[PDB]
């Protein structure tokens, strides 16, 4: 929430934001 | 046998027996095409103007060192008399556009040492060295009358006085001769050549050349290798060439100079 | 998210000639209408084209747009200008208005010679192009020599004379602090070849009007500003 | 050849009418009204010694008012107007020099070039501060022949050029470049301007001043800040009509 | 193994030709002409005690005017010029010392590897502001050839230099970062330009100053406001013709 | 709606080297045509490649493009010269003219001789290249074995000596402060192998030239500005 | 003339310049 | 040589870089 | 590693970084 710009990310998702894993 | 070669230019004809090939400049000939900055259609295919034109050049003596040398202006070496029709069409033209075709000759013996580099080069400084003073219409392009030393060329020469050359230590008009070789050229090597024969397309600054103002190409001939004999061998060498001008144009006919 | 941006060494410079535009702060806005409008011109090369008069010098050195020519044939031309958008002859023409405007020219130059001497008047000049290089043309000698056209008066009026452009160069300046081979090209000289010839009650002497312009091919470039001066 | 310039108009020869010669036209475009006049050329300067924050009042110090009429044409203060009008003629700022600089406003690349009798374009206008003090300046662009509004300040301490719906532009700070440009459109009601000489008159009575259309204009700029400011214009979609003399030059 | 250097050309041998040996050949582009001469090397420096708001008036302190010739080779003022002109030798600033700084103004890295007899290219300039008091600076760029305009001003406290249709660049203010680059055509009405020497006079009564050629240069730059400022020249789409011998260097 | 910009920390930097343009203030220019001309040449090396002069000291410290040899055989080389571009005895060559301007070369290296005695004039010469390690060869012994060639004088006149590229690194430097196995690479010495032999009336002493260049596979890299000087 | 930019410009046509317009 | 920028230029070519043309 | 932008690098991968190369 809060995000509303319509051309991608300048960086990657992967840096951008933390990665979200699950450990099972 | 290989190295007998006539070549015929108009009513004349060079021939050598001891030729190693033609070296062309650039890889290019002139090919006479008319400059497209002239509206005037050019007056050219003179026949009588395409040919080989003979001068003696100089006398070769134990004393000229590597390096000296001598240096014939162009197309101005040809722009007197002896220049025939390509002089007389020349002088009343304003524009002239053409290569060159040159073949330098000197015999030695089997029993005579040394060597010459004989080349072409475009922008080779032809004003005189041994004065401070300005170089002029009537002094800037002739055919050297005595070899040239070669010491005050490398950095250039100014034309300023003795005191004031102090504080320049360079001009536009150097020459490093130790490249000299980087210009087309060939060698007259005594014991392999008695002859040279070069040729050049047009170059220069513009499309045709206002050719009172300018001398563009220049034939150089330098020597490399000190001349050597014993006593008893000819003293006597001399260098002679045969310059043809290649394909030349003419534009903008008018009155004669001088 | 924000883009990451190197600011150049230029920052904040204005360039007067940048190919770019600026921020419209009152857009949307019609311009007035026009098209009922005439006579809009594209190309200032159209006006170039346009035979304007050259200042001849006066008696009384005073300029007029004509020279004199009379029952005799001088051994002299009766006019010389300098192939030059810069000779002070032209100075006033459209052509070199035009000329003084851009930094180099190509093509040919018309110049109209219009004969205004009466009807019974007749006579033939030489109008002659000497290229540079062995100076002005001394005698019609000299003068005939280089390009030329002879021109016959009679029925029409005038003598449109093309200046070939002949040069070393592609391009030549229109203007210099001192002449160069890139500057000045020769001189345009108008010989008497037969004296001008006529019957009695017909004054001796006949007006020529002289006009320059750019020819057919004839071209301009590179947008300059001129030496200013004082008007007066 | 021969011709007949009578007619009004003869041919225009290359070096193959009278000679053998052949065309020698090369491309080039250079010479377009359009591409010629879109540049920038300096037009004008403004100077202001009234902060930003006060009201706008209408004046003149050593011929510089802090006002300015979007004309390449000369213009001045004429006759004490409020703001500068159209000038008809140019004056020398010097009583006595008998040299430029000149008193009046006005593109000098324009007037001494301009071979037409009318023309057409947007405006495309730079102001530069002379100086490398930061700026902090107000600017009001006022369109050709509107109100100029040069009221009170309807709030305390505030621009009063700002107090309006009018393009305006306000530029201050460490941040800043010392410069404003932006273009306006053709604004006039005239279908296309007079680029030298109007013959004739403005108003019903005859009673204005002869030489000078009316509302031939871009609008006005007024400034307020501290400084002195040099203007340039830059002409886009130029377009001319009716080929006319050029000034004179004295003869060389 | 064997060859006559006298035919004038011999071949380019590598270690197989008389060995056991291969070729050994990595490919490689930085020795191309066109990249090698694009990059920017100091080739002038320029100075002005006047501030913009005034009249250009050329001027010289200790060997550096406020205007420079846009030429790679050597610059200076010659013999009492208005502005500078190309030289055609280079000189000690200092009369005592013989060593540089040099009087005269040149792109070293040219003069001193120009393996070539003429070059065609466009020109990158750039001009920097030798300290960090912030820049306010107007440049007039003049065309290879064309008037220099040395005039007066025609409006009152108005950069001269602005006051033309050529190109020209203002910067100024806190927000600027003290420098101005931009890029111009080939200009000169010479097919090619003479990289060292040219063989000849300029005018028709061959009065001139032989070894320089007329118009060879990429036009003009005239500067006003306060400051000295270095210039850079970076060559693009250079091209090289005629290969001739480079400068000199001393024996070790 | 405005682009939001992350200013980078090197904000107004001028990079002399940035591979990027910058804004063309007088576009849309016709380059002066220059489709006549001859003589381009587009890359750098092609003028490596061309042999120049060696400089030889004389008898007299002089610089001469040649060197002496005569009817015997010195157990001592005629000339040495190590090979770097740096070598001062190439330091006027055009090939050490351009490497000055880069920072690594690697490929061949060729060394033209041309013999200027008498066509009367017979002999041979070891031309050898020792690779460092073991320092320079002192003798023939030694000289030969390493790399060599064999000349012999007769009808034709020169003799064109390629150095391999023997190198533990796949480049090497152009110039040094103080040599280093990636900057200095052996030497090249020429050796009388049999003397100059002759009838009488021939001159005791023969001018063999000395030349060098770079070879087919040679290349430079890394453009860069050599040490300035004061030229004299 | 005295535009060469590639990309488009940034403000409408409409904007960037007058809007030219026949009366008839 | 020596440009290496993968986006094309922002100002057209003949403005970029002056025209070459051939005059046969 | 360390390298995350979605749009290509302005300048050209041969500017951008050196250029690997095999010697066999």
């Amino acid at each position: 929430g809060n995000e509303g710009v319509i051309i991608n990310n300048y960086y990657s998702n992967q840096y951008q934001n933390s990665i979200d894993l699950s450990a099972n | 046998s290989d190295r007998v070669s006539s070549d015929t230019a108009g009513n004349t004809a060079t021939n050598t027996q001891s030729t190693v090939g033609r070296l062309f400049g650039f890889g290019q000939r002139h090919k006479g095409k008319h400059p497209a900055s002239c509206a005037d259609t050019a007056t050219d295919k003179v026949l009588a103007a395409e040919r080989y034109y003979t001068i003696k050049l100089a006398s070769w003596t134990k004393t000229q060192e590597s390096f000296d040398h001598i240096r014939v202006p162009l197309p101005h070496a040809l722009a007197g008399e002896n220049g025939g029709v390509f002089s007389s069409t020349l002088r009343r033209h304003y524009l002239c556009k053409c290569g060159w075709r040159i073949q330098v000759q000197c015999n030695a013996s089997q029993f005579h040492a040394g060597s010459l580099l004989v080349f072409m080069a475009p922008e080779f400084d032809t004003s005189n060295h041994s004065t401070e003073v300005e170089p002029r219409a009537d002094t800037a392009f002739k055919v050297d009358a005595n070899w040239q030393k070669h010491a005050q060329i490398l950095t250039g020469h100014a034309y300023v006085n003795t005191t004031t050359k102090v504080n320049v230590p360079l001009a536009l008009n150097h020459q490093n001769f130790w490249q000299w070789t980087t210009y087309p050229h060939q060698i007259l090597n005594l014991r392999t050549n008695t002859t040279c024969d070069l040729e050049v397309p047009y170059v220069n600054v513009c499309p045709t050349s206002s050719w009172t103002q300018h001398a563009n190409w220049t034939l150089v001939i330098a020597v490399l290798t000190p001349l050597q004999y014993s006593q008893g061998s000819a003293t006597t060498i001399e260098i002679t060439a045969s310059i043809q001008p290649v394909k030349p144009v003419f534009n903008g006919l008018r009155h004669t100079v001088v | 998210s924000p883009f990451p941006v190197t600011v150049r060494e230029h920052a904040g410079t204005f360039f007067s000639t940048t190919p770019d535009t600026t921020v419209p702060v009152y857009g949307n806005t019609i311009s007035t209408p026009f098209d009922y409008m005439c006579g809009e011109f594209t190309d200032l090369l159209s006006l170039c084209k346009i035979p304007t008069f050259l200042g001849n010098l006066d008696s009384n050195k005073k300029r007029i747009p004509y020279f004199s020519a009379t029952n005799s044939t001088p051994a002299t031309p009766l006019v010389t200008y300098q192939v030059t958008l810069s000779c002070s002859c032209m100075a006033n023409s459209m052509l070199a208005a035009v000329a003084r405007n851009f930094n180099q020219y190509r093509g040919s130059l018309n110049y109209l010679f219009v004969f205004t001497g009466s009807a019974m008047t007749k006579g033939k000049f030489l109008i002659s192009y000497t290229p540079p290089g062995a100076g002005e043309p001394k005698t019609l000698d000299q003068a005939m020599q280089a390009t030329y056209a002879i021109w016959d008066l009679g029925l029409n009026s005038s003598y449109n004379f093309t200046v070939p452009f002949i040069s070393p160069t592609h391009y030549r300046q229109t203007s210099y602090n001192t002449p160069t081979i890139t500057s000045v090209d020769g001189w345009l000289t108008v010989w008497q070849l037969t004296p001008l010839t006529y019957p009695l009650g017909v004054p001796n002497d006949s007006h020529i009007l002289t006009l320059v312009s750019g020819g057919d091919d004839f071209t301009l470039r590179m947008p300059v500003t001129f030496t200013k001066y004082v008007p007066q | 050849g021969v011709d007949n310039a009578e007619k009004g108009k003869v041919s225009d020869d290359n070096a193959s009418t009278d000679f053998v010669a052949e065309p020698v036209k090369l491309p080039e475009n250079q010479t377009r009204v359009s591409f010629f006049y879109d540049r920038s050329t300096l037009s004008s300067v403004l100077q202001s010694t009234s902060d930003v924050s006060s009201k706008f009042t209408p004046s003149t110090a050593k011929n510089l008012q802090n006002s300015i009429l979007l004309t390449p044409l000369p213009s001045d203060i004429v006759n004490n107007s409020v703001l500068p009008e159209q000038e008809r003629w140019i004056s020398f700022a010097s009583p006595t020099t008998q040299k430029p600089p000149y008193k009046t406003k006005q593109d000098w690349n324009f007037i001494m070039f301009s071979p037409f009798t009318y023309y057409k374009c947007d405006l495309e206008v730079t102001l530069s501060k002379n100086d490398r003090e930061t700026i902090s300046s107000v600017v009001r662009y006022v369109p050709c022949g509107a109100p100029s509004d040069l009221s009170d300040q309807t709030m305390p301490q505030t621009p009063s050029l700002a107090d309006t719906r009018d393009p305006h532009m306000w530029v201050v700070g460490q941040g800043t470049t010392n410069q404003i440009s932006f273009v306006i459109p053709y604004t006039s009601p005239l279908s296309v301007l007079p680029s030298v000489w109007f013959n004739g008159f403005s108003n019903f009575d005859n009673s204005s001043r002869f030489g000078v259309a009316p509302n031939a204009d871009f609008g006005r700029l007024l400034l307020q800040g501290q400084g002195t400011f040099s203007v340039h214009y830059r002409y886009k979609k130029m377009r001319v009509f009716c080929p006319r003399p050029t000034v004179f030059i004295p003869w060389p």
